[PDB]
């Protein structure tokens, strides 16, 4: 422990990047911290109240490395991934579903969509590979929605509805980022 | 291709999706055929073609990009989580569109096609290109609709049936395309 | 493991080391298996435990490593040419403990285990992870034991029989060590 | 040779890192040198006066490059070295023996244990490798030494002998780096 | 389009690096574009006139990639590239013989002599590889050439001709980078 | 050498170009034999020895070189486009010339031979040293001789013929020469 506050000393969570009744999520980046940059890495924690969400999602840059630290959790996952593929009709879009314990390790792919929900007050550790400057955009929910962000006209155009429909589903969950699990 | 010439000149992309008012091709991984251009072996180079009056549908690439106008009249659109960026293209007008964006760009009025020539620089698998779209399509519906109802009807909290019509269609020939407007 | 399942969960860990007083994991290397996984291919991720009232013995990493106490009370000691350096460990507490040193922590007296969580940073042997522990036991003995009583006498000036003994035991169920103190 | 002094010119040792009666190594860092932090390459020279031993020692990051440029010399390394094995009893300890001359290589891994001793006023060549700030740890001798930083109270815990043993032991050896070939 | 001006706007080209009235070449390279850097791409364009040659040329680290956009390319390319052999007679001193269209691409290695007549006012883009202060070196006519900086006295002792002969010759073609087609 | 001894000694350089006047030879590459070199892949070690009144002839590396005189009394040149760059080298005399120069050195009177040590970082085909000479040898002409005379008169404007006889000779016993000089 001592004294000599200096030579290369610590870092821990201060606050969430994401705070909700339903969770939170702490998050260091070498962008913010001083040792970091140097491996590449963003270090993040994460609370998972005994009924939260993680909404659809996925990391730009970040293959995300989560370890389950205290709990149970539901891991969804989508991805379409292996051109070595002479045209796309092969690829296909497999449905990662897989719940975790206290021991297991999932990685997330850079820019892969998955949640989480909860399934005990569920701690989550999870190390950021690739981080320099690497967004969580989100498809659901209120905030960091993106969605949202593509315009009316484009929008009907890009499904089935038009700005009624597209535009407004995505409004009726007034909430965030972690979110009811409100299993039906 | 494969196993055939060791050199540095290519003329056969790879067509992904195909229809007529557009196309999308890529070309081969540099060091496929030789032991010669490991380099570049994590680039995949990309060519994209459509006709006057298009929007190239919303995806976002795992993959850094470059692009090029090879030949066109374009309107860039990159969006996120606080705004949309809005830049018209043209010949020349060049633009480095980084990693996991969702956008989406178009070809206006005058004229003729856009043939846009796409610089991609790989790291999740090195030399991999993969470009997720939003929404659904003849063989290849939304990345969305991978999970189910419930992890979905969690996320909005309007039913599997509201949120499905709005989500789940099977735009015709659809990656690339037309309109009135 | 091997050519199994190509996915991105992974549930077993290789003992290298194991008694019961502590233990000490390696999860496989992230590629074996996919071809998916293929950049952190030269990452590895390490986890130990250990019980109450115990030292890790003195030892040197080729890697670059991350230590996160997964749940305990640590202390850490990271030993230079000019000192020692010392910081007492918490959940949470996270540090870098950079390629090379000579390290050694414990668990104090506030009743339970200590679980680690370490991230290696490889660049020797890329992806692999290798720990030089400076002195003996059962089934490996020491590194400075490898060479011979010519060039260790050489080194210290008192005899192979002095340096030996002082130098080379069998630390019995030992890596991981118990004490009074 | 000229006299326009300016673009790239040159670079050569001006000091050893370490002088003692019985040897000299030269060595420049791309932490010194302009040229070099563009290649990540250490330079080194050294000066072994015949009858030197360099003492047992490893570079934490620097995987060294060393011919053997005067002379003839005994190389002694040490290693384990090969997970890709599922355990640890399956790899093993095994000593690199080997003596040169004027014409070889040995390169010096990352962590790995070694020493020379002089087998002539033998003179070294050796191309420093990843070497962005590489500790030259010592294992033995006054200097440089890591043990003696391990406490008394590790001390005991960590050999057979405790404070006594192996505390005054490392007090023995007065030298620092290169020594006494005194062979026997 | 907009107005906004800020958030990574555009990149077009302003000059040709080379101008002749026989063609011209523009080139971003990371040096002087702020996105560029981070690719460590060189951007170029060329304007060749239904009649010029590139004069026979390397880059000395960069690997251009040349896609044919407007036109018809007649590309000369020598290389000796594979050791991989046990000696030198073994690998051989290969011509690349080839002519382009519309939907050709080429690439040229980091130190490769290549050249290209017009056979059109053709248009090529080339998207420059690993390129962080790469040079054009010239092999032939007024500028750019390094030969005519091979003195007098190596001259003689490098091709037989002497200072005479090797001297006069570079200084015959009073041209510079683009130059007459002019077949025969 | 291949699949023989994993180690970190090595003794066998490979003679590329051969004569009595000078040698120049390379050492395999590190990773050939063993698993346990795959960092410095991408690295080859060079040794060119000469005698005293001797010329290499004009060449540019693809890769970038260190040279160093593990004994002997140097003159460097490298040479670009506007100018020549001019040292005398000298043991220990360790200089970096970077990729793509055309570079020439000699060996001058104060009696003896010439051992130079050549580091190459490499980066077209990592690991992977070419060195193209100007002109013309034995059994390995000159590089400006690839193309035709078409594509060369072009280039110069003075025929195949004039070009010819002034680029083209058998340099016989020549890569390394000796002069009056």
């Amino acid at each position: 422990t001592l004294s000599s506050q200096d030579k290369p000393f610590n870092l821990r969570s201060r606050d969430p990047i994401y705070s909700n009744n339903y969770g939170k999520l702490y998050e260091i980046t070498p962008e913010k911290n001083s040792q970091l940059r140097d491996l590449d890495i963003l270090l993040n924690c994460l609370q998972m109240n005994e009924g939260a969400l993680f909404v659809p999602h996925y990391n730009s840059r970040a293959t995300v490395i989560l370890v389950a630290n205290e709990g149970r959790a539901e891991v969804e996952l989508v991805g379409l991934e292996q051109q070595q593929q002479q045209g796309l009709e092969s690829m296909q879009l497999r449905r990662y579903a897989a719940t975790l314990s206290e021991g297991d390790i999932i990685v997330i792919p850079s820019s892969f969509p998955v949640a989480l929900k909860a399934a005990s007050d569920l701690n989550m550790v999870g190390i950021g590979v690739n981080a320099e400057n690497n967004e969580r955009n989100f498809l659901a929910g209120h905030k960091e929605n993106v969605i949202r962000q593509i315009p009316r006209q484009v929008s009907d155009l890009t499904f089935p509805g038009s700005g009624e429909e597209v535009e407004e589903l995505l409004e009726n969950q007034k909430e965030s980022y972690f979110v009811d699990g409100q299993p039906r | 291709a494969q196993n055939n010439p060791y050199l540095f000149r290519s003329n056969k992309f790879l067509t992904l999706f195909k229809n007529q008012h557009g196309s999308l091709r890529l070309l081969q991984r540099f060091n496929e055929d030789t032991e010669k251009l490991e380099n570049l072996r994590d680039y995949r180079v990309l060519e994209y073609c459509s006709k006057p009056n298009t929007l190239l549908l919303p995806h976002h690439s795992d993959s850094d990009l470059l692009v090029l106008v090879l030949e066109g009249q374009a309107i860039l659109v990159l969006v996120n989580p606080d705004g949309r960026d809005t830049y018209k293209l043209d010949q020349g007008d060049a633009i480095k569109i980084q990693a996991g964006t969702p956008f989406y760009l178009i070809n206006p009025d005058n004229n003729q096609n856009l043939r846009i020539l796409k610089f991609a620089i790989t790291f999740r698998r090195p030399g991999t290109v993969e470009d997720f779209f939003l929404s659904s399509t003849k063989r290849l519906p939304s990345y969305l609709s991978a999970f189910s109802k419930n992890f979905l009807e969690a996320s909005y909290d309007s039913p599997y049936d509201e949120i499905e019509q709005t989500l789940l269609q099977e735009e015709q020939e659809g990656v690339i395309v037309k309109m009135p407007k």
